[PDB]
RNA sequence: AGCGAG
DNA sequence: GTATTGACTTAAAGTCTAACCTATAGGATACTTACCAGGGACACGGCG
């Protein structure tokens, strides 16, 4: 078989929904009065401009 | 009355439903997820495109060039030619060869467009949905057994 | 989800608003991957920032990783750290600088655009492909 | 004609599941503190591995005790008794 | 006029219309073919795949 | 004929005038013409020395001279010449380099104004050359260019009937090479009309006035018919310029009409060689059909207005109903419609023609780049070497010999398969009919095929009729048509003068049949001699004054069909299948010449090229199992080197062994070492087996075969199969791949056989899954799971950072290891870019016949092996000899291949030997038997040629006298049936059984290559639904018909299971595997992945598809 | 492209 | 065996500096329009 790959990889790691890193949804507003939520992590400054 | 009646099979449809007749004209072209048009590193490093990244690349090149031509300020001849090319690129993306000669790739073969994936005995509806290859299956030559 | 909550399957025209509501971004650059590092390029057709990460649970640079950071977006590269199989699910959208007509509703005989507007197929082909002007309003 | 070389192969998946199961069992065999130290050393419990200092802090014990018990744990688990139940997975 | 409508739905609409003002919509039987009868189904997912 | 041959006695009652030709001539002669070799020069000079020009010389002459737009300077080509081949044939086949020779052409640049000539050889490129066996070697592989059947360019007249009027309307189609079609069609309305380049019709008078005719001239020439006068009257176009204006306005609309571009338009469209080359064949056909320039040689294939005018006049005369027309200054010709399928209109593009056309395309490209650069060329600073770019020509040649459909992978299952891959005429390819676009009238057999193409040998799949085989005696006209020999019979007197006639000439002559008795004076001994006529109708005959006669029987059959004894007793279907199945026989270890054969066995083996023949007479000096050194009559000595255990394209064995002693004197052309399927120089595709034709316990049920175990013990049906596995260490981002015995994580047991350097040792038995080449590619840093890191610490290992990509014996294979071929960059061996080593391991397995393998005789009596009985429960004659095979009697009568039974009987006779009791004269049934056939010693090989052979009466007689085996006991009565004893019960069967010796072949459809199974494996890229194919680990396609069958059964759950978890659902798949492995219930299936792929495809088509919950 | 079964 | 301290060496950063990619600009004799099927159904333009 030619045996190609998409690059990247797989990672079986037991999916957890219980103990998850804390998040701080940050709202941004484009020019055309369109809000957009972005779940950034708390331990990082929220950038002042996002390509929504 | 006959032409009037045929036209009422399309003019009624846009009335009975709350569908606008506007969906015909596009302002944004959706882009299919990348893994449905994969770019795979085959053995030997030789990369294999998906034949849809070429049509999308053509569309994006012509759209960006139209943006730049409008921004600079160009005579109506060049900008209208660019608009016609963009229309043709979107047409080729949705259906190759329906209007004019099909957009061809290397080897002088038509580029597999976004609609050829659905039509035909080798299309998606008939080669991968109603009929599939299955696991836990084998094949072999048959020989009569009369003691069975 | 489940084949029991699959009661109906509606098909209809997708307006530009629907097209840009499906999209998780906009492919703005006609690029696929880097020639040398062979990685998805920014804002390209295979952009990791729009369609998701090529590898399960990582941003493009590597700052955030592993399931513990599920649902986060690295502030450097902007990739959302989640499963890579979402690349089979998320769509983008190109914002055309000028409008275009869907070919299915123009060339497919009978020309549904022509029947709607009562324009002969030759006339519609002339207008759409910049071969003849047309009047849209008259006082 | 091109094989997806990054698909769940469905045999290594069950192999990993049974590996985790048997590893959990054999860990439950040894003393509880030993299990805890090895777990939180390799991050098996939640996927986050840490060093001696962190485990020492959380249990309120100097780094060196955790190191020592870790050495004892490795020595015990290496014993042929608890190795034939974990070979054929490496 | 000229629409090919299923007889069951035809009767149902006649029953719905006899009350609230009766306007019987006259119709005539038609013999279709296998292809035309298949592509006229009410499900687009089967007609498209046909 | 052949110096040293087995003495196969024949039942042939007719002497053959012509010896079978050089069966491979079809390829070698054409290629020699292309090159322009001295041999072709002499052959052509014998038969037309006026203008011997080769294919390359022709291309160069047509190309040269060239000039720029201004014509200040010109370039020309001349004197093509080939250098010696780069490397010998075997070495080229070994190291994967093409067998080619340099090509040099003398250029000449003349600056017309200044007046300088500059000439120098230019090295057009490495032209691939044809091996003496009639085949090319490309990239090490063996390839064959199969001749193509194409419509001959020319003028073709047709007539049809219109329903709306029921009137006969005719039509013409001047079909050029790369031109514009002009179809002077006649409609139901009485008015002829042109249709130039398929553009909206015209009145012909418009074109005539465009050619500058006056209405007075038009009525002067095309005046006799009313249709023409009607056209002139209703045309309404008055004036030459009016016609030219209208023509230009119709042909090239959108540009401003003029006068210049109205005239030169037509002049360039038709009468300039730039765009309307008819080719030599096309112009010759037009001239012959219209009788314009019969006498003059051919040149300037472009048309003349005279040709179009004559075409119109011919069409109109045909519509009127005339029989002959005499063009002014032209010989009169008969007015009649043309048939497109007639072999006077189907021409062969042989290998030479195809290669020349590709050279022509490449030279046109080179010509265009030359002209384009010439503008930007500094005058007096340019020479042909720096003016010529050979890259387009070599690129065209390389892209032809590889990936062109007429350059096919050589089919070598056996010598016959290769021989018949040559002499194959395929009606499809570039510029030929495609299977879909090919109608149903081209696949049929035409009366013109007799002697030019086999009506029997033909593929039985979706290619029947599109591919055929050239007959034995057929020859190719210099123009591409196929000629066939005939004996000129003069004044009722048959002669020996063999005239080679093409189909056209045959139609004009009342040709007789081969088996017409001759009075020995050269004259027919009877009136009413069977004959054929022009229309292809075989009917009653005018006695005497027949102009030609068939050279010999079997003229109409090909080489493969000429090796089926008793062909005339087989229906065309079974004969076709036997012909197509002789080419599938695998080479057995031993090979035995058939007891019953034909005269084609020896010639087929000799001309196939897989059998060594002494080049010149001499005495064998020293023979060994690897080479033969022969001392010639004059001092010099020559050593032929055998090809031992070589692998053919299809995986079979290509062993050659000598058949001469250490002192034998051998003459030139004598076989001295038989090939794969050859025995003493004559072809041998199978084995003679003792056969019974009874039904036996339902094991030989429905074309199944039951074989004795003797055939597996004595190893008579056994074939060596050699399989090559290739693996190349490459250069990757992380580094390079190494080939060594250090494969990560794998033990010291499965690294046992591997040599000190990796690759396995020679002679090391390997079973499926074993390692052949130990390769190790780098992995790059990744993320070991916590569990695996803990396990590595417990078991004390390291990641090794290098993965394995070793080559392993693919699943289901086995065998020894013949040899290893290692190419390496470090030793400076040519390898692709970015690869350091490439190692190929050859694994040979001796396959024994086993149930599931396919067998067949030569009469289409195929069948798989249902059972292999022990010899003890095998029916045995009264003598005690067990039968080897048992066929079923239920397959003979209805398939209409009774020939096999005939063969069986004759085989038995040949095995036993006979003596006709000529005590009182010769028996009446043996009067016409050839002398010396009245007595044959036991095991005497015999031949029954195709259509003259052993008549049924002669077979009855020879069966009566079947001199006894060892004691006085005839085991087979006159009826041909023997009383057999039951192997199991022990009692004799109540009635005799037809027993004999049938020559059966082991077809290459072995069950070992057919078996396949799968539980889980690779999955396709865009979709799941695992890859298909035994080559991969492939799942069996469950199509729509099978799904309908399941729906009809009402089995909804199995269908859902199949289409969801067995195939596509990527989450329920690992879940079902877990459930099966752990004993849990199989889980509920989910949404197949292909449906979500479809939803995304539909959405990306701007179709808002949403799955409403409810 | 050749090829097998119907 | 399990509670510690005091050195003693080590990989992983964290960072500064240097070269080797990357986005981009420019180039002034003159050159100005490219290149083989049928068989059925439906729709559009002409003609009566
Ligand atoms: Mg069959
Ligand atoms: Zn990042």
């Amino acid at each position: 078989v030619l045996r190609g790959s998409r690059l990247g990889a797989v990672s079986y790691e037991t999916d957890r929904n219980h103990d998850l890193a804390p998040r701080q949804i940050a709202r941004y507003r484009t020019d055309n009065g369109e809000e957009f939520e972005v779940p950034f992590a708390d331990d990082a400054e929220i950038p002042g401009t996002w390509l929504c | 009355k006959l032409r009037a009646l045929k036209r009422l099979k399309v003019v009624a449809a846009f009335q009975q439903s709350g569908n606008s007749p506007m969906g015909m004209v596009l302002d944004a072209v959706p882009v299919i997820p990348p893994e449905l048009r994969p770019m795979v590193q085959l053995d030997g490093g030789r990369f294999a495109t998906s034949d849809l990244n070429d049509l999308y690349r053509r569309v994006i090149n012509r759209n960006n060039r139209l943006k730049r031509l409008i921004d600079l300020g160009a005579p109506e001849i060049i900008v209208n030619n660019e608009k016609r090319m963009l229309q043709e690129s979107v047409d080729a993306l949705f259906d190759n060869g329906r209007r004019g000669r099909p957009v061809t790739g290397p080897g002088n073969r038509p580029l597999k467009s976004l609609s050829d994936l659905l039509k035909g005995k080798q299309g998606r509806f008939r080669q991968n949905l109603l009929g599939k290859r299955v696991d836990y299956s084998g094949r072999s030559v048959i020989v009569v057994g009369p003691q069975l | 989800l489940d084949v029991n909550f699959f009661d109906e399957l509606r098909i209809g025209l997708a307006t530009a608003e629907d097209i840009r509501q499906w999209s998780y971004g906009e492919v703005k650059k006609p690029e696929t991957i880097n020639y040398r590092t062979l990685k998805p390029e920014k804002d390209g057709l295979f952009c990791e920032k729009i369609f998701g990460p090529t590898r399960d649970w990582e941003c493009y640079c590597g700052k955030y990783k592993r399931v513990r950071f599920k649902g986060i977006i690295c502030e450097r590269c902007g990739v959302e750290v989640t499963r890579a199989k979402v690349r089979r699910e998320r769509m983008g959208h190109i914002e055309l600088a000028a409008p275009v007509t869907h070919i299915w509703y123009f060339k497919g005989v009978p020309s549904r655009l022509g029947y709607l507007l009562d324009l002969a197929p030759k006339d519609l082909e002339k207008i759409i492909y910049f071969a003849a002007y047309v009047i849209t309003s008259v006082d | 004609f091109i094989e997806d070389s990054e698909a769940v192969v469905a045999v290594d998946a069950v192999s990993f599941t049974l590996l985790q199961d048997q590893l959990q069992s054999v860990l439950d065999t040894l003393s509880e503190r030993e299990a805890g130290v090895v777990r939180l050393r390799f991050g098996l419990t939640d996927g986050q591995p840490r060093t001696l200092d962190e485990i020492g802090q959380v249990y309120g014990v100097t780094r060196e005790r955790i190191r020592q018990i870790e050495s004892k744990t490795m020595s015990k688990l290496r014993h042929p008794s608890r190795s034939q139940v974990l070979r054929d997975y490496l | 006029p000229g629409s090919l409508i299923d007889r069951a739905e035809f009767e149902a609409e006649n029953r719905r219309v006899v009350a609230e003002g009766g306007e019987p919509a006259a119709g005539r039987p038609v013999l279709m073919g296998i292809t035309k009868a298949s592509l006229a189904t009410d499900s687009w997912l089967s007609a498209a795949s046909f | 004929s052949v110096p040293g041959a087995p003495n196969r006695v024949s039942f042939a009652k007719l002497r053959e005038p012509l010896e079978v030709p050089g069966l491979l001539d079809v390829q070698t002669d054409s290629f020699e013409w292309l090159i322009g070799s001295p041999r072709w020069r002499e052959s052509a000079a014998e038969r037309g020395d006026v203008n011997p020009v080769g294919g390359l010389e022709e291309v160069l002459y047509e190309l040269s001279p060239i000039e720029d737009f201004s014509g200040s300077m010109s370039l020309s080509f001349s004197d093509p010449r080939f250098d010696d081949v780069k490397a010998p044939v075997d070495e080229c086949k070994d190291k994967d380099m093409t067998y080619a020779a340099p090509l040099f052409v003398t250029a000449e640049f003349i600056n017309n104004n200044t007046g300088e000539i500059k000439s120098q050889t230019v090295f057009m490129g490495d032209f691939p050359m044809m091996t003496e066996k009639g085949t090319f070697i490309i990239n090490g592989t063996e390839r064959v260019v199969v001749s193509q059947l194409v419509r001959s360019p020319g003028v073709y007249f047709d007539e049809t009937i219109d329903k709306s009027t029921d009137k006969t309307l005719h039509s013409v189609k001047v079909i050029p090479s790369r031109g514009a079609w002009l179809e002077f069609d006649v409609d139901k309305r009485d008015t002829v009309g042109v249709r130039i380049d398929r553009k909206r019709r015209q009145p012909v008078t418009v074109l005539l006035k465009a050619l500058g005719w006056t209405s007075e001239q038009i009525v002067e020439r095309f005046g006799f018919s009313e249709i023409m006068r009607s056209t002139l009257e209703k045309d309404n176009t008055v004036g030459t310029d009016e016609a030219l204006l209208d023509i230009y306005r119709k042909l090239r609309p959108g540009e401003p009409p003029t006068k210049e571009s109205a005239q030169t338009l037509l002049e360039n469209l038709f009468f300039k060689e730039k765009r309307y080359d008819l080719a030599r064949v096309g112009r010759y056909k037009v001239n012959k059909k219209l009788g314009l320039h019969v006498g003059e040689p051919i040149t300037s294939s472009t048309l003349t207005e005279e040709d179009v005018v004559a075409t119109i006049e011919y069409l109109v005369r045909l519509h009127e109903g005339q029989t002959t027309m005499t063009v002014p200054g032209g010989v009169e010709v008969p007015v009649e419609t043309d048939d497109i399928d007639h072999f006077g209109n189907r021409r062969l593009r042989t290998v030479g023609e195809l290669i020349q056309n590709q050279i022509r395309v490449g030279m046109s490209r080179m010509e265009r780049v030359v002209r384009e650069r010439m503008t930007t060329q500094d005058v007096e600073a340019i020479t042909p070497q720096t003016l010529i770019n050979i890259r387009p020509v070599v690129a065209a040649i390389k892209e032809f010999f590889g990936t062109s459909q007429l350059s096919q992978f050589m089919d070598q299952n056996n010598p016959l398969s290769g021989l018949t891959h040559k002499r194959r005429l395929s009606a499809l390819g570039p510029g030929g009919l495609s299977r879909e676009r090919a109608g149903l009238e081209v696949r049929d057999v035409h009366p013109s095929h007799y002697g030019r193409m086999c009506p029997i040998e033909t593929p039985e799949g979706p290619n029947i009729g599109l591919i055929g085989s050239l007959s034995v005696y057929a020859r190719v006209n210099p123009f591409g048509f196929i000629e066939t020999p005939y004996r000129k019979v003069v004044d009722g007197v048959v002669s020996d003068e063999i005239v080679y006639l093409t189909a056209d000439e045959e139609d004009r002559h009342v040709v007789a049949q081969a088996n017409s008795p001759i009075d020995a004076d050269g004259r027919f001994v009877e009136p009413r001699v069977l004959v054929r006529r022009k229309a292809g109708e075989v009917e009653y005959v005018p006695s005497s004054e027949v102009d030609y006669m068939d050279v010999s029987p079997r003229q109409m059959v090909s080489v493969a069909t000429a090796m089926i004894p008793f062909l005339e007793h087989d229906d065309a279907n079974r004969a076709l299948m036997g012909a197509n199945m002789q080419r599938q026989a695998v080479p057995l270890v031993r090979s035995e010449a058939p007891l019953v054969g034909t005269g084609m066995e020896l010639r087929a083996a000799i001309d196939a090229g897989d059998v060594v023949v002494a080049e010149e007479s001499g005495v064998i000096e020293e023979v060994s199992a690897d080479y033969i050194t022969v001392m010639h009559d004059n001092g010099t000595r020559r050593t032929y080197r055998m090809r031992k255990f070589a692998r053919s394209n299809h995986g079979t064995c290509a062993n050659q062994c000598p058949i001469v002693d250490a002192g034998d004197r051998v003459e030139a052309g004598q076989v001295i070492a038989d090939g794969p399927c050859t025995d003493d120089g004559e072809m041998a595709l199978g084995k003679n087996l003792l056969v019974a034709i009874m039904p036996w316990e339902g094991h030989n049920y429905e074309d199944a075969i039951i074989l004795s175990n003797r055939l597996v013990e004595e190893d008579v049906l056994t074939s060596i199969h050699i399989e090559e596995h290739e693996i190349d260490a490459r250069d990757t981002k992380l580094g390079a791949e190494e080939i060594t015995r250090d494969i990560p994580n794998i033990s010291d047991e499965v690294l046992a056989d591997l040599d000190e350097r990796g690759i396995v040792r020679i002679g090391a038995e390997v079973r499926d899954g074993d390692i052949l080449v130990g390769k190790v590619t780098p992995k790059g840093e990744t993320e070991l799971t916590p569990e695996e890191r803990l396990l590595r610490a417990i078991f004390g290992e390291k990641a090794r950072e290098v993965r394995d990509t070793s080559l392993k014996v693919p699943h289901g294979e086995s065998g020894k290891v013949i040899g290893i071929r290692v190419f390496s960059r470090e030793d400076e061996d040519e390898l692709p870019a970015g690869v350091n080593e490439l190692v190929r391991v050859y694994v040979a397995q001796k396959r024994k016949i086993s149930d599931g393998d396919k067998l067949a005789g030569r009469h289409g009596n195929k069948g798989v092996i249902g059972k292999i009985l022990p010899v003890e429960d095998m029916p045995f004659l009264a003598d005690g000899t067990p039968v080897d095979i048992i066929l079923n009697t239920h397959g003979v009568p209805r398939r209409m291949n009774i020939g096999q039974i005939l063969e069986t009987h004759l085989g038995w006779c040949a095995h036993s030997g006979w003596k006709v009791d000529a005590a009182k004269g010769v028996p009446d049934w043996a009067a016409r038997l050839p002398d010396e056939l009245l007595e044959a010693q036991p095991n005497a090989i015999v031949s029954t040629p195709v259509f003259d052979g052993a008549q049924e009466a002669e077979l009855q007689g020879l069966l009566s006298c079947t001199l006894p085996n060892r004691d006085g006991d005839v085991l087979v009565d006159a009826d041909g049936k023997a009383m057999l004893f039951d192997g199991r019960s022990g009692e004799p069967f109540p009635y005799p059984v037809t027993v004999g010796y049938m020559y059966i072949m082991k077809l290459h459809h072995l069950v070992d290559d057919k078996i396949h199974a799968r539980s889980t494996g690779p999955y396709s890229m865009i979709t799941q639904q695992p890859l298909g194919g035994k080559a991969q680990f492939g799942g069996q396609r469950f199509g729509e018909m099978e799904c309908w069958a399941m729906q009809a059964y009402g089995a909804a759950y199995t269908l859902q299971e199949l289409l969801t978890i067995k195939s596509d659902d990527t989450v329920g798949r690992v879940k079902v595997y877990e459930a099966i492995v752990k004993g849990e219930n199989i889980p509920e299936p989910g949404i197949p992945e292909s449906f979500k792929v479809l939803l995304k495809e539909l959405q990306s088509l701007c179709l808002n598809v949403e799955v409403l919950s409810s």
